[PDB]
């Protein structure tokens, strides 16, 4: 004599409000990897230490040593990137059976994982694939897309063509589901309104698609356009998250363990000129070799995805 | 008979195109059993029951057509009167203790002086009606009901007589030999236990176990020497003191009848049973009242309530089993006598199977100090209405409502071992003061446990009955059933409790962690719905052809809501052809009554009640940037969308002979059941977001063939003698599993499920020492079979590098626990006034993986031990057979790694036994009264009997043990030997 | 308010049987409170003998 | 979380004989006599849990500064009564000329 079988457990929690997709949106933010500071370890801005415990982890990623690498070498974050793309999966999949929640915030925690998951792409095909610009890349497969949240399925590698315009799908889909202009400084990670202007800029950039590129760069300097001074503060970091110049404070891109066991080479350094703030902002006083630790990361402190000082470079490069 | 019931419908003998198993449960039949489970042992082919535990009121573990799922529900499904049975499911445990504390199914509540048959619905044409659930078999209960006519009135007393448990099977150590044995290891450098036993507690109070180390017994003072020549001649008879021979009543009174309208039973049964263990036993009070009236020449209207309530009385024993009094049979030594000169108590010090020394253990000061009580209310109502729209079509309809609350109630006082076990495990380290404490307050722990498993559901069913032309007939049935069930449980614990004042006292836990370790509070709460919708068809041609069909869909919320998935179908097609009944073969119709050929094909489902469909996390406070700290949820299962049933796709050819009038029926069936989208942990790829989960992957297979055979030996006017040989042989196999990658002990793939992997030995060395095997088949001690590498020299620090994939491969499968060969023989004499039934059961072909007599590192002096101790090798004895208690001054890599690697030893193919065993299940023996002497006294009929039940077993050995399936756990009694006499009358 | 009630009675010259099933749900005047009953009655009676 | 859990049991017992006899058809006697025993049991049970989660289900402990305190916010409590009553009567009745 009973129907309606859609009994929940009574054991957990499963979400369905707006604020428990929230705190799971929010526990994605958390695990966002910090593999884009590990793939710069590749670049001549990186330097490890010349100490053992060191040397195992990060060298061979400092070598380009890919086809015998230490066992003990650093690995790059696969299955963070996936557990990210997941939930908000996760997220875009339950846009209709969220509750307690106006549609505006509906909207703006789709939008939001519409973004991370272009985000998490972008950032995933750009160290595992081609580049984008390079002849014969656009039909290489560079990593599977995760869009959905199947567990009885294996991925296959997606060209670089259908990744990108998946990334520029899920820009799009954000464009007209993201409603805030501006978050708090604590929660300043989630995305904003011109974060997805950022995201677009940045990914037309490495598209080499230079007018929405350009476009984009002066949509959002229209709005966010006010750098930091450093002439007036000699030493104001741009990449902290307290700064007018940040837009997304998501990703802390030198962890604790990578900022500390790299310097930056004097080849490097040379390219600094004279006077020049960043010289003594970023980096701290030099050392036998003339190699600097640097001051610009390595604390959650100095999180940042998106700034004005970027999007600067952007529009003037297009 | 000429009618199957299913559950859901009636089907005609002739009709049948399922393979389905029929007992009649009576006295002649089924024994002076209390349990409709624990009399199915050996009499349907197909249907293998095992033994959970002799204890009174402990559930049966029942398989038919073997295993069908890894991790779900393996229990089949009974069916009450068309309404399916909760509560009857059979919970496994690791611990092994955990036998202590099972808890009795609904099945337990049920007279069978109430049910008429048992039908085992086998097949997937029999089971596939059930849809989701008819992957483990299903077992329908028909109940007893009034016939028309005058009211009969049945009286039955049993009267059983229990005899005390005797163990002297356990082959336990005497006085004279365990105070030698411990002699012996006191010379010897065997270093563990050192503290523990009564000899060395002797000789170190005097302090010469350096001067005995030396010299030995001439270094011994005369003082110490009467004091150990006293222990040694210091016998107790721990049997005695544990178990005890029982008297068990059983009271039966039924009243059935009928009118051209309305029939009616009643039914008051009452019986008491106690346990060979001192101080368990169990009562069940029962009452049946069914009525059904014929409202009209259409309408028929029935009501059935069957309430029933069940008190079991037992020990409590810690979480792992130091107080268990069926363990302790085993365990306690044979000079320690529980009573002083004075009378007061001599407390057991060496219960701990570690070194420790402090908590005392009296068994008469634990059945005093310490009770274990549990009540069982059940209650369970079927209405059925029935509507005759015409002479073929037929509407029925039936609401089924079941409550079963156990409330159970178990008390420690303050001088028990109980609670001085719980009070040690509270000991904590504070900062505030250096030292150790202990925050469970001084007193007494009152625990209660609240289970309410309730269930509601209604099934409309319509079918419709046609003939056409005189050979053909038409069946179709459609119906829809609505299924919700609630498990609810409330556990609450006090300490400081008084017994007699019943207060309690606060308890300040240091952490959330030990605040979790003794819960004081906790709650839990399950609902589930269930939809579904039946069909079932059948065309019958010229009497002699027969095509089925079965469709079912069913949802659930323990279901993905995939539409793929949601809605697919449970079928099974099947069809019967009676050879018999063909004109080529009239001619062989004198002698041959039957012959008929049976194949049915289908789909059958599982339900895996423990995985969920939905995103399961957990509240955690992080924070992602400096100042900003917010919940977040962290997922611990992933949302499986597309959870589903677990399909088994079935095969059944089946024959059926009958020849010389009903003189030999014989019924063979063939089953392969494929099994597939089993549920179970798979590593999945890192493209989601996981690396694994609980999904629909692994598969397995049943195959096998069930035999039963049914001969009158003779028919004549006075003697005559029946028999019933069932047989059934299974193979089982797991297809895909997964396998962690650190697990030494190999997989079930290709194996059964209850494999037994063991390392094979070549024997011992001339240390001692076990001897291996290598892959050329060379005796290879375990430092070459591992090749264990010293590089520090200090024992301990040893180490190998055989990986868990090679270390898989030093095991090599010995067989099944669960037995393949099943069955029983059941004769049947009959001679003027006399009725002699003999039912026996064989379950051949199994193994099992029995603990070892004695540990060859850890072995404990202070408890005693089996004489399997005496074939060890010691350099006295230097021909023994089993291993030698090894020390670490020689050989100290072997000894560390034997050590750390604890299950090497337990995995010896040493310890795995042959299991071979028949059993007398019942032998019964009868007298009716004639009916000259029933006359006289008014009764309608009068009838005794005596009845012997499990008086004997024969088959492979087992040694040490009581019984042969008392060879897996020690912490369980063994099935009881019972005299029991019997009065029946008939008013 | 809801209410209903099924009862069977019946006799013969050696049995009297009586059947009831009966269920309510009743509503009170406080918002969100309210009680229902479920109840069975089965009496049966036999003249075993004179 | 308050959890209650209260038990009411009781079973009575009667046996009754009784004779009823008429004289001269102006006097009618009747008398019974019987016995009663008559057994019940009340038996309560309460359980609070703090900390309660209604989703979760869980519970968080509680740190009661006294044994005082410990008795305003009852953790867990039991009470138990038996009562056993055993009765013997007899009715006697005449009627006389109706």
């Amino acid at each position: 004599c009973d129907s309606y079988l859609d009994i929940r457990p009574v054991g957990s929690v499963i979400p369905q409000t707006a604020e428990e997709y929230r705190a799971l949106l929010a526990r994605a933010y958390l695990n966002v990897p910090n593999d884009r500071g590990l793939a710069c370890l590749r670049s001549d801005e990186m330097l490890v230490n010349d100490n053992e415990y060191d040397r195992n982890s990060y060298g061979d990623i400092e070598r380009w040593n890919d086809v015998s690498p230490f066992p003990g070498t650093s690995q790059f974050t696969w299955s963070n990137f996936y557990n990210v793309l997941f939930i908000a999966n996760q997220v875009i999949e339950s846009q209709k059976e969220i509750t307690e929640g106006t549609p505006e915030v509906v909207n703006q925690l789709v939008g939001e994982a519409h973004l991370l998951r272009a985000y998490l792409h972008f950032v995933l095909v750009n160290l595992h694939g081609q580049p984008y610009t390079k002849s014969g890349a656009l039909n290489s497969k560079s990593i599977p897309l995760k869009l959905d949240t199947d567990l009885e399925k294996t991925l296959g590698r997606n060209t670089v063509e259908e990744v990108y315009t998946s990334i520029l799908s899920d820009i799009e889909h954000a464009r007209e589901l993201i409603n805030k202009e501006k978050w708090e400084t604590v929660f300043s990670y989630r995305f904003n309104v011109l974060s997805v202007d950022a995201l677009q800029s940045r990914v037309s950039l490495y598209m080499g698609a230079w007018p929405k590129c350009l476009e984009s760069a002066e949509a959002v300097l229209a709005k966010k356009s006010v750098l930091v001074d450093m002439n007036e503060t000699p030493l104001a970091l741009p990449n902290h998250f307290e700064s007018v110049e940040s837009i997304t404070a998501l990703e802390q891109v030198m962890g604790s363990s990578v900022n500390n066991a790299v310097w930056v080479p004097a080849t490097f350094l040379a390219l600094y000129q004279e006077g020049d703030k960043r010289l003594a902002a970023y980096f701290a006083a030099p050392d036998e070799n003339g190699n600097r630790k640097s001051s610009k990361g390595g604390k959650r402190e100095f999180s940042c995805t998106f700034r004005v000082g970027e999007l600067y470079l952007n529009a003037a490069e297009a | 008979d000429a009618v199957v019931v299913t559950g859901y419908q009636t089907v005609e003998r002739r009709k049948l195109t399922a393979a389905v198993g029929k007992l009649n449960i009576s006295d002649e039949t089924i024994g002076a059993v209390k349990s409709i489970d624990q009399a199915l042992a050996g009499q349907i082919a197909g249907l293998s029951v095992t033994s959970t535990s002799g204890a009174p009121g402990a559930p049966a573990k029942i398989r038919i057509r073997g295993t069908s799922s890894l991790n779900g529900t393996q229990d089949p499904l009974w069916v009450l009167d068309g309404i399916p049975l909760e509560g009857t499911d059979v919970p496994q445990s690791n611990v092994l203790n955990d036998v202590s504390n099972i808890q009795q199914s609904s099945i337990a509540g049920l007279n069978p002086a109430d049910i008429e048959n048992i039908t085992v619905l086998k097949d997937a044409a029999a089971t596939a009606i059930y849809g989701a659930r008819a992957a483990n078999g299903v077992i329908v209960i028909t109940t007893k009901k009034g016939k028309v006519g005058k009211p009969v009135i049945n009286f039955s007393s049993k009267f059983t007589y229990m005899p005390t448990l005797s163990t002297n099977r356990l082959n336990m150590l005497n006085s004279q030999e365990k105070v030698d044995l411990e002699l012996e290891l006191l010379r010897s450098n065997f270093a563990y236990g050192d503290n523990k036993g009564g000899v060395s507690k002797i000789i170190s109070g005097y302090g010469l176990t350096d001067a005995y180390k030396k010299g030995g017994w001439s270094a011994l003072t005369p003082e110490a020497q009467t004091d150990i020549s006293r222990l040694r001649n210091t016998e107790t008879d721990w049997g005695d003191i544990l178990f005890r021979d029982a008297f068990n009543q059983e009271y039966s009174l039924s009243l059935s009848g009928g009118n051209e309208r309305v029939t009616y039973y009643t039914s008051i049964g009452y019986y008491q049973e106690n346990g060979n263990v001192k101080g368990v036993g169990l009562d069940r009070l029962n009452i049946v009242a069914k009525t059904s009236y014929k409202v009209n020449r259409m309408l028929k209207f029935g009501v059935s309530l069957f309430v029933n309530r069940r008190n079991n009385k037992t020990y409590l024993t810690d979480t792992y089993g130091l107080v268990n009094p069926v363990y302790y049979s085993r365990k306690a030594n044979p000079y320690y006598q529980p009573f002083d000169a004075n009378g007061n108590y001599v407390y057991d010090f060496d219960v701990q199977n570690n070194s420790d020394t402090d908590l005392g253990f009296n068994i008469f000061e634990e059945r005093k100090n310490t009770s274990n009580e549990e009540t069982i209310n059940a209650l369970s109502s079927i209405f059925d209405a029935e509507l005759r729209f015409n002479d073929k079509l037929k509407f029925t309809t039936q609401l089924g409502l079941q409550l079963d609350k156990a409330s159970k109630e178990q008390i420690a006082d303050k001088e028990s071992f109980s609670m001085r076990i719980i009070r040690k495990n509270s000991k904590y380290w504070d900062s505030a003061s250096q030292s150790n404490k202990y925050f469970i307050p001084d007193g007494g722990v009152h625990k209660a446990y609240e289970n309410t498993n309730s269930q509601i559901t209604w099934k409309a069913m319509g079918e419709y009955r046609d003939s056409f032309n005189d050979i053909h007939e038409l069946e179709v049935m459609v119906g829809t059933e609505l299924r919700k069930t609630w498990y609810e449980t409330l556990f609450s614990a006090g300490y400081g409790f008084d017994r007699q004042t019943l207060t309690t006292k606060p308890v300040v836990f240091p952490d959330e962690d030990r605040a979790r370790q003794f819960p004081l509070h906790q709650k839990t709460y399950k609902e589930n719905a269930y939809v579904s919708f039946f069909s079932t068809a059948s065309y019958s041609l010229m009497n002699r052809y027969t095509f089925g069909g079965s469709i079912r869909f069913d949802g659930s919320d323990l279901f993905g809501v995939d539409k793929k998935y949601r809605y697919l179908p449970l079928y099974s097609v099947s069809g019967l052809w009676r050879l018999s009944n063909e004109p080529f073969m009239q001619g062989t119709r004198k002698w041959m009554d039957n012959l008929a050929f049976r194949v049915s094909y289908g789909i059958q489902g599982n339900i895996d009640k423990n995985t969920s469909p939905f995103l399961l996390g957990k509240y955690i406070v992080d924070n992602i940037l400096p100042g900003g700290s917010e919940h977040m949820i962290d997922i611990n299962s992933a949302p499986n969308k597309k959870l589903r049933w677990e399909k088994t796709q079935s095969v059944n050819v089946g024959l059926d002979f009958s020849v010389l009038n009903q003189a030999l029926n014989l019924s063979v069936d063939y089953y392969y059941r494929k099994g597939t989208d089993l549920i179970g942990k798979q590593m999945l790829p890192l493209e989601t977001g996981f690396v694994s989960t609980n999904i629909n992957w692994a598969s397995m297979v049943n195959k096998g063939v069930e035999v039963s055979l049914s001969t009158r030996n003779v028919a004549t006017k006075n003697f005559s003698w029946y028999t019933n040989l069932n047989f059934a042989y299974n193979n089982n196999k797991v297809l895909r599993e997964a396998i962690p990658e650190a697990q030494t002990i190999p997989g079930r793939e290709g194996y059964p499920v209850d494999a037994i992997f063991a390392i094979k030995t070549a024997g011992l060395d001339e240390e001692g020492y076990p001897l291996f095997y290598d892959k050329e088949g060379k005796k290879v001690t375990l430092k070459e079979l591992y090749r264990l590498q010293d590089p520090f020299g200090l024992g301990f620090t040893v180490n190998s590098d055989v990986t868990p994939a090679e270390e898989r491969s030093f095991y090599s499968y010995i067989g099944s626990q669960d037995t393949p060969y099943t069955g029983g023989l059941i004769n049947t004499f009959s001679y003027k006034n006399w009725e002699l039934t003999a039912n026996l059961s064989f379950n051949l072909g199994g193994y099992v993986r029995t603990t070892p007599s004695y540990n060859f590192i850890n072995f404990d002096r202070g408890q005693n031990v089996n004489s399997d101790i005496l074939d060890r090798w010691t350099p006295e004895n230097t021909d023994g057979r089993l291993p030698a208690l090894i020390t670490s001054e020689k050989r100290a890599d072997e000894y560390y790694w034997y050590d750390q690697k604890s299950e090497i030893y337990k995995n010896l193919d040493i310890w795995v036994k042959k299991l071979n065993y028949f059993r007398l299940q019942n032998l019964r023996l009868g007298y009716r009264l004639p009916e000259k002497m029933t006359k006289s006294l008014g009764m309608g009929s009068a009838s005794v009997a005596i009845e012997g039940r499990n008086l004997l077993v024969f088959g492979s050995s087992y040694k040490n043990f009581l019984d042969p399936e008392s060879m897996y756990n020690p912490y369980a009694p063994p099935i009881p030997k019972s005299i029991t006499f019997s009065l029946n009358l008939n008013f």
